[PDB]
């Protein structure tokens, strides 16, 4: 899609107040806890036995940061996310066989987590373009799913 | 399928949010129409569809008072919300995929307003309840 | 995506036994009967009041053939399907506001009709490349939803 | 949320299909694995996953027998299917998005074998029944 310059600054500005070392882990940990069937994709992660065990897991934390790193280049490249996300889509499709419904579940959880952090400065209009961006991301993830 | 654990967490949390309910409903509705514009066709007879409008405010409290009541009807929700199922099924005929949209926005507003209380464990139980309220409401469609 | 020459031939071979005038009306009518909320989108069509009403409706008959002609262009143009369907995608999203999950429901009902029509010659294998084609179509249709 | 009428049609339709249930099962599974390959990871301990294979054949009848027994448990499917929900939730850990795929291939196999019988009115009830079996199987996940 066409990105307006005001769309794009809004996004860089929101992502700008975002710290991956803190958001990353919050969102991946919240996902494995609220939609527990996603735990099965991550075999080597450790003690995911309790929420507390999920919440304080360092392999979980590491991956949460890896995940926010990929989103970082989307923000940086809003015009080539499809280009940019082709083998990511291929590993998830063909290597890990991730049901693509889970990309959607992750995007919604990152949003609740950012919401919780920004409070009332996370407005309907910011939400509205954060959403546009989140579904452009989600689409790029399910692009090599055939 | 709400456990005994689930209803207790629901009721407890509900006790915390009760006081702000008209604000949370109002805000969640305004977010749905603004972030998810395909919901707007159902509310075309309304003057202002923008966040904070009058009818937007008034209706958002109507929704939270319905959910507040489902909190007391947690042992049988499909039975408890039968009349509301009909209305949305045949009077308004709402595409039932919009129930997930509203539900996501209520979760987005709870986090905005109760970030400390809206713990991962509170999330599992409110999600489950909200899904169960959506499934009772879509019961009379076919 | 990448289409093999045999894949392409399987598709036009499948589409070749299909009569738009027969399958069109069968599938759209079934869609309005099994998932009744789809009816609210089709305003002018009339008396949809019953399965018998739906089944005997001529405005329904006709839109079923309209939908099949669009699919025929995808079969003809297996390379530019995303390009072929940009305006169709824009209308379903911004003019019509059709919840995008309805595209997969439609795809699934059309497949059941073709199966019942083709019987045992609708093989697992054929079904498999029929299914790759249906997800590309569903992708193309939900492509301008932002 | 199966009505009295949904229950009558399933029990009757079920009676004509009963006899070929092994054939329906085996073919329905083989098609799931063949056209929806993400499902193949769950059956990796099998020697063959090709349509009509020995393990495919045998597991197909197993699935159909379970559906058969669900037929008689229509008044309480979450209660009736509890043990199988655990097996699939915890022992097997099957993402619940695969239940829909299995159901769509079962309807495709029914249309191929009983075309005249698989009417839009038989399809509604069978679809509803299959959605309800799915929901009961996905009940112990969280
Ligand atoms: C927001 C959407 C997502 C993004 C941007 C994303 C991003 C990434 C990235 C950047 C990697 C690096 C792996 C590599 O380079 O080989 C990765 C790996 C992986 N992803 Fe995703 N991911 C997303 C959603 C999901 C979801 C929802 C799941 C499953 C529930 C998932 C499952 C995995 C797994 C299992 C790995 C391999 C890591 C390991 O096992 O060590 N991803 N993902
Ligand atoms: C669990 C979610 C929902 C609940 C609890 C709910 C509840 C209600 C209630 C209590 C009313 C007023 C009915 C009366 O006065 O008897 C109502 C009306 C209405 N609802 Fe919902 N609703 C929900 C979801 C939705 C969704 C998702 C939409 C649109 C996509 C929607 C569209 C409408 C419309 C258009 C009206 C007419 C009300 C008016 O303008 O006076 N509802 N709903
Ligand atoms: C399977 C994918 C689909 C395709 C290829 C398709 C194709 C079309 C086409 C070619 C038109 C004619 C419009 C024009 O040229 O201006 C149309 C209109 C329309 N479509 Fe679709 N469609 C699909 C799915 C759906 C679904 C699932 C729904 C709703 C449940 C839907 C609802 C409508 C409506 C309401 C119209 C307006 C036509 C009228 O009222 O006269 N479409 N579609
Ligand atoms: C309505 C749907 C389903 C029903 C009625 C069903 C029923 C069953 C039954 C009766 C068993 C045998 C368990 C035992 O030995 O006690 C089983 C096992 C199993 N199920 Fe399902 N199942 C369903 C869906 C699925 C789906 C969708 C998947 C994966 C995509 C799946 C994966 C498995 C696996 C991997 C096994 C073990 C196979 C073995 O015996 O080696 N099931 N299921």
């Amino acid at each position: 899609v066409e990105w307006t310059d005001a769309e794009k600054s809004t996004i860089s500005a929101v992502w700008g107040k975002v710290n991956i070392d803190e958001i990353g882990p919050l969102a991946l940990a919240r996902v494995l806890i609220v939609y527990p069937w996603t735990q099965r994709y991550f075999g080597s992660f450790g003690n995911v036995s309790t929420p507390a065990a999920i919440m304080g897991n360092p392999k979980v934390a590491a991956h949460g940061k890896v995940v926010c790193g990929a989103l970082d280049k989307a923000v940086k490249n809003m015009g080539n996310i499809l280009a940019t996300y082709k083998s990511l889509s291929e590993t998830h499709a063909n290597k890990l066989f991730v049901d693509p419904d889970n990309f959607r579940v992750l995007a919604d959880v990152l949003t609740i987590v950012i919401a919780a952090k920004f409070g009332a400065s996370f407005t309907p209009e910011i939400q509205a373009t954060w959403q546009k961006f989140m579904k452009v991301v989600v689409a790029a993830m399910g692009s090599r799913y055939f | 399928s709400l456990t005994a654990k689930d209803k207790s967490v629901v009721k407890a949390f509900w006790g915390k949010i009760s006081g702000k309910a008209d604000v949370v409903g109002a805000e969640a509705l305004g977010r749905m129409l603004t972030a998810y514009p395909q919901t707007k066709t159902y509310f075309s007879h309304w003057a202002d569809l923008s966040p904070g409008s009058g009818p937007v405010k008034k209706h958002g409290g109507i929704i939270m008072g319905a959910i507040g009541k489902a909190v007391g009807l947690m042992d049988d929700l499909v039975g408890g919300m039968s009349a509301l199922s009909d209305l949305h099924a045949f009077k308004l005929r709402v595409d039932p995929g919009n129930f997930k949209i509203l539900s996501h926005n209520i979760l987005v507003t709870l986090a905005i307003h109760f970030p400390s209380d809206f713990t991962p464990e509170v999330h599992i139980a409110v999600d489950k309840f909200l899904a169960a309220v959506s499934a009772a409401l879509a019961d009379k469609y076919r």
